């Protein structure tokens, strides 16, 4: 859907 | 200072609910991404996923049952943000999918500014409290530009490491900017040099969703690890964090006025906190007929009692309730 937030790894 | 904590957690005690619109339509979604005051909080304005800012009268919306916006505007792509201007009373600015920011007339629907430079989903954008003619919005493309009302192209950009979901200008210096970043970090900077922020604010585990100043001197975060976290200017780590609710997904909201903060939660509920205490203060339950609140603000009416705000859910559902 929408109003999903972001994510950030970080690898 | 602890009697002064004691009394202030204990102001409130229950929830009145003064009216219940619907920002909606074929059972289609229905968030809403952006609920805000006007200058003079004689109007509040509404945007979401459905390509529409609808603007209402306020004093209108809390007398019978039957709710027809003043002024509906119809946009290109859906909205993420919107923000009153506080030297114009109907400069209205906001920012979509697309990556446009446009400033709009709340009344008149004109369109006087459409920026155009965002290559990906902006997610937010501000109003500087202290410049009538300087403006902020944050992107997906790990950027953050700097508009003016008298220019078309953009006067200044910081690069950040990540997505930018939510900026705020300082309401205590024309110069100072916050934003919340996808690196689970909040940014402080000071416009004159960003090379360069002046701090970085760690401590969350998930991207930072939302940040408003509590004043010149507290932030205060929302990230979607079900944490909201208080923060200084000076500390570079949290003050307090504020858990109890529920967030570990979406956007749902949040508003700080003076001393107290309310955010969504995923229980489809509104939580009320004191910032100096990381319990909750209280909570209201929408009803249903997944569903998340989504955007919460207050009314914060200068020199008076900021007893009322305005809180919408995933499922269209806006209400405007009164602390009693």
């Amino acid at each position: 859907s929408d109003q999903i937030v972001p994510e950030y790894q970080e690898d | 200072e602890f009697q002064e904590c004691l009394s202030k957690f204990t102001r409130y005690n229950s929830v009145r609910p003064l009216a219940t619109l619907s920002y909606a339509l074929y059972n289609g979604s229905s968030i809403v991404s952006s609920i805000e005051f006007d200058r003079d909080c004689d109007y509040f304005a509404i945007a979401g996923v459905t390509k529409k800012i609808k603007v209402y009268e306020y004093d209108t919306v809390i007398q019978d049952a039957i709710h027809y916006p003043e002024n509906e505007m119809t946009c290109n792509s859906k909205i993420s943000c919107i923000s009153w201007s506080s030297y114009h009373k109907n400069l209205l600015a906001s920012s979509d999918y697309e990556g446009t920011v446009i400033l709009w007339d709340g009344f008149t629907g004109q369109r006087s500014k459409v920026y155009q430079e965002h290559e990906k989903r902006c997610w937010s954008v501000d109003f500087n409290l202290m410049d009538p003619k300087l403006l902020a919005s944050g992107s997906d493309d790990a950027k953050v530009k700097l508009w003016s009302t008298n220019l078309d192209n953009s006067v200044a950009s910081i690069e950040a490491k990540a997505n930018v979901c939510c900026v705020k200008f300082s309401p205590s210096s024309r110069y100072h900017l916050a934003f919340g970043c996808a690196d689970h970090c909040v940014h402080y900077y000071d416009l004159r040099n960003t090379k360069q922020p002046i701090m970085v604010f760690k401590g969350h585990r998930k991207a930072v969703s939302y940040a408003k100043f509590v004043s010149g001197e507290e932030i205060v975060s929302a990230s979607t690890d079900s944490q909201l976290k208080l923060w200084n200017v000076g500390k570079p780590y949290c003050l307090r964090s504020f858990k109890g609710h529920i967030n570990e997904k979406n956007f749902v909201g949040l508003a700080s006025n003076g001393d107290y903060i309310a955010c969504g939660s995923e229980n489809n509920s509104l939580y009320l906190y004191y910032k100096g205490l990381s319990k909750t203060l209280l909570t209201f339950k929408f009803d249903t007929v997944n569903e998340f609140v989504s955007a919460v603000c207050w009314r914060a009416l200068p020199d008076g009692e900021s007893n009322v705000l305005i809180a919408a859910n995933s499922q269209g559902t806006i209400k405007v309730l009164e602390l009693v």
